[PDB]
RNA sequence: ACCCGGUGGAUGGGCCGGGGGUGUAAGCGCCGCGAGGCGUUGAGCCGACCGGUCCCAAUCGUCCGAGGUCU
RNA sequence: CGAAUGCCGGCAUGAGUAACGAUAAAGAGGGUGAGAAUCCCUCUCGCCGUAAGCCCAAGGGUUCCUACGCAAUGGUCGUCA
RNA sequence: CCGUGAGGGAAAGGUGAAAAGAACCCCGGGAGGGGAGUGAAAUAGAGCCUGAAACCGUGGGCUUACAAGCAGUCACGGCCC
């Protein structure tokens, strides 16, 4: 509401063609070392996932 | 640029940031183990590692560097006497961190965690 | 066969739930069910309570061996908006409108072949 | 012409018939020729070089071990020379007499998005009287109705720095046979470290 | 985006050596009624710079990706 | 009825953009909970302190206290109010 | 509801013939669905007759990344029905 304003209703076709990259990505997914649990990398999984310094596990 | 610099601002000025890490270590000595964003971490290895070494050299004066920054007589105490120990026969890296893989929730800040290894 | 199970009049902003209800649009449910736990967008939960239920109709109502179906459909759908006030700078006043979908996610059954 | 490659060392001053100053050392590592292109299987004539050693294995496939030479390929063959044509064997150092003349091209520091007045040193603002949120800016930039547009070339804010960028005519002060090192005269581009090459200079030869 | 690493590895953090910046820490001893001064001591502390060192972390894996139209 | 900067209603565009209301400031552990950066507890840190603390008057009119609760109200969250 | 006050002054009607208003089971904290059941009819399910248009979608056919645009029209050509 003040100085610069838009000259003209964008075209629908306009809008969502700057919405082609809003496009959302998967997440990255590996399977756990032990139990069969889907979880991303470098990630202290969420049901015992590590050896050595404590795993915050399920247990 | 803003180059060569090495040091994490957090959002946080002078005072802060500094006071900050000396309520991160307190916490860390206490308990062990502490679950922050995943950069609070990656800092706080360094101030408390220094404050770990500083215990193994643990005289008197060492004593006093090191309670500039806890201020507190016992866990300064608890540090000198039960953790400096263990680690009297490693040299670096006397704490670890470990990502978590779950985002605080309605704000999604990606977590950690620190623990003093061994 | 298939299944279906919309959550309407979900409290939240379309545009902004299509989004993951793009990222789940014909996998397996043990694919999405995995995305969508792992996803850092308030609708992930919303789709998969749904998902979740879908998955449960299909057992129960259809009979379907859980462990052969996958998204055939989804979609997410406009529903009335919340008309509240946002006062505004000298008197203004403006009409903020929280939106509110309606999330559809039918279930369908994987080849057997 | 007088190719060859080299990080960059450092700078310091040094001393010569007093008036002290003022050189970067350079090293001109072997640089084993890995290739010649040819004026007829190329069309013109030049020297793939190739630099730092290394390499024990994160050289994929292509690699080109094929000139014996290929020492466990150096981890920036990058570039040839152009017009140069050695001892068909591994670039010595020495191919530099002090007192000689030389080019070094090289990636420039690199400055991120800046703005204008370091891109370009406009003048700025007035950081007084008048003022009003443009101590920085670029003031005007073009006409009323006729141009209307803005020209082609206007300078404007953007990345700036790391570049590719070359200083000439720059004196070879010395060069130490022995480290491939190489000293010349403060001018020389780019951050300790990062690639530079070292031509002999254009200026005539 | 680009570039370099990812343990058959010195990538970052710690640690050690060196640069470098401060100006000779605390404790103790001695001199002074005392503020102080002297010594121990160029000490102590010490970001970013140059290196060394697997003590902490780059674990484990996953997904893409040609099989070449016609005279 | 197609135009009146027409009237009433509805839905678009700018846009996932500007904002989210003092730069006094946060950190952690343990609870509860379907669900916690946001609720309870404890330790640490910071802010006001001729108030950012107390007592009156006006005005307000149940906002007080307590039990059970989150659709909406709270500029996020909410098990809290 | 607006205004100190005189005064201004809205929006908002319809399930079905009959509540027969959806037992019970499943997912879910709920809301909400899916079955089941009522009904002639359930896109008659109570933010309920008919439910148009803007506007937001999902799927399919044709089409498009060397192209200059009052967006049509007139020709030929492919592809789909
Ligand atoms: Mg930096
Ligand atoms: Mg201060
Ligand atoms: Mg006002
Ligand atoms: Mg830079
Ligand atoms: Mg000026
Ligand atoms: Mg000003
Ligand atoms: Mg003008
Ligand atoms: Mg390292
Ligand atoms: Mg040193
Ligand atoms: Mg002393
Ligand atoms: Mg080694
Ligand atoms: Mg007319
Ligand atoms: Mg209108
Ligand atoms: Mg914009
Ligand atoms: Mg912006
Ligand atoms: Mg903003
Ligand atoms: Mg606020
Ligand atoms: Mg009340
Ligand atoms: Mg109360
Ligand atoms: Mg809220
Ligand atoms: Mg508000
Ligand atoms: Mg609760
Ligand atoms: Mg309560
Ligand atoms: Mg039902
Ligand atoms: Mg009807
Ligand atoms: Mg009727
Ligand atoms: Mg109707
Ligand atoms: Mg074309
Ligand atoms: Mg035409």
């Amino acid at each position: 509401a003040k100085h610069p304003v838009p000259k003209k209703k964008t075209s629908k076709a306009r809008r969502d063609a700057r919405r082609s990259h809003h496009a959302l990505t998967p997440p990255t997914l590996v399977p756990c070392p032990e139990c069969k649990a889907m979880k991303p990398p470098h990630t202290v999984c969420p049901e015992c996932g590590y050896y050595a310094g404590r795993k915050v596990l399920e247990v | 640029m803003r180059h060569l610099k090495s040091g994490r601002k957090l959002n946080r000025h002078s005072s802060h940031r500094l006071a900050l890490y000396r309520n991160q270590a307190k916490s860390l000595l206490t308990h062990g183990r502490i679950t922050t964003t995943v950069p609070k971490a990656k800092e706080l290895r360094g101030f408390v590692d220094h404050l770990i070494h500083l215990a193994k050299r643990g005289d008197l004066h060492a004593r006093r560097l090191v309670l500039r920054d806890l201020q507190d007589v016992k866990l300064v105490r608890k540090l000198f006497d039960e953790i400096a120990p263990r680690y009297r026969d490693r040299q670096g890296g006397y704490t670890r961190v470990l990502k978590l893989a779950e985002r605080r929730r309605g704000d999604g800040a990606p977590l950690a965690l620190v623990e003093l290894v061994e | 066969m298939e299944a279906k199970a919309i959550a309407r009049y979900v409290r939240i902003s379309p545009r902004k739930v299509r989004l993951v209800v793009d990222l789940i649009r014909g996998k397996s449910l043990e694919e999405a069910r995995n995305i969508l736990r792992y996803t850092n967008k308030r609708g992930a939960y919303f789709v998969a309570k749904v998902l979740e239920s879908a998955a449960a109709n299909a057992v129960n109502n259809h009979d379907m061996l859980e462990d052969r179906l996958y998204v055939k459909a989804a979609y997410v759908d406009e529903g009335p908006a919340l008309k509240r006030v946002l006062p505004r700078a000298r008197g203004r006043a403006d009409i903020i409108k929280k939106r509110t979908s309606h999330i559809t996610v039918i279930l369908g059954e994987k080849h057997g072949k | 012409m007088k190719g060859i490659l080299g990080v960059k060392v450092g700078m310091t001053r040094i001393f010569r018939d007093d008036r002290a100053v003022p050189v970067t050392v350079i090293l001109a590592g072997p640089c084993p020729v890995v290739q010649r292109r040819t004026p007829e299987k190329d069309g013109y004539t030049a020297v793939q070089l190739g630099f730092l050693p290394q390499n024990p294995k994160r050289v994929n496939r292509p690699l080109k071990g094929h000139f014996a030479k290929a020492g466990v390929e150096p981890v920036r063959i990058l570039r040839e020379i152009r017009d140069f044509n050695p001892e068909g064997d591994t670039v010595t150092v020495e191919i530099f007499k002090p007192g000689e003349r030389v080019d070094v091209t090289g990636t420039s520091k690199g400055r991120g998005f800046a703005g204008v007045m370091k891109r370009w040193n406009f003048a700025g603002g007035p950081d007084s009287h008048g003022a009003h949120k443009i101590h920085r800016h670029p003031g005007s930039i073009g006409n009323r109705k006729t141009p209307g547009r803005v020209y082609k070339g206007k300078k404007m804010a953007g990345h700036y720095g790391a570049e590719r960028v070359t200083v000439m005519n720059l004196e070879v002060v010395d060069v130490i046979p022995e480290e491939n090192l190489l000293l010349v005269k403060g001018a020389v581009p780019g951050p300790n470290g990062g690639l530079v090459i070292v031509r002999e200079t254009k200026k005539a030869a």
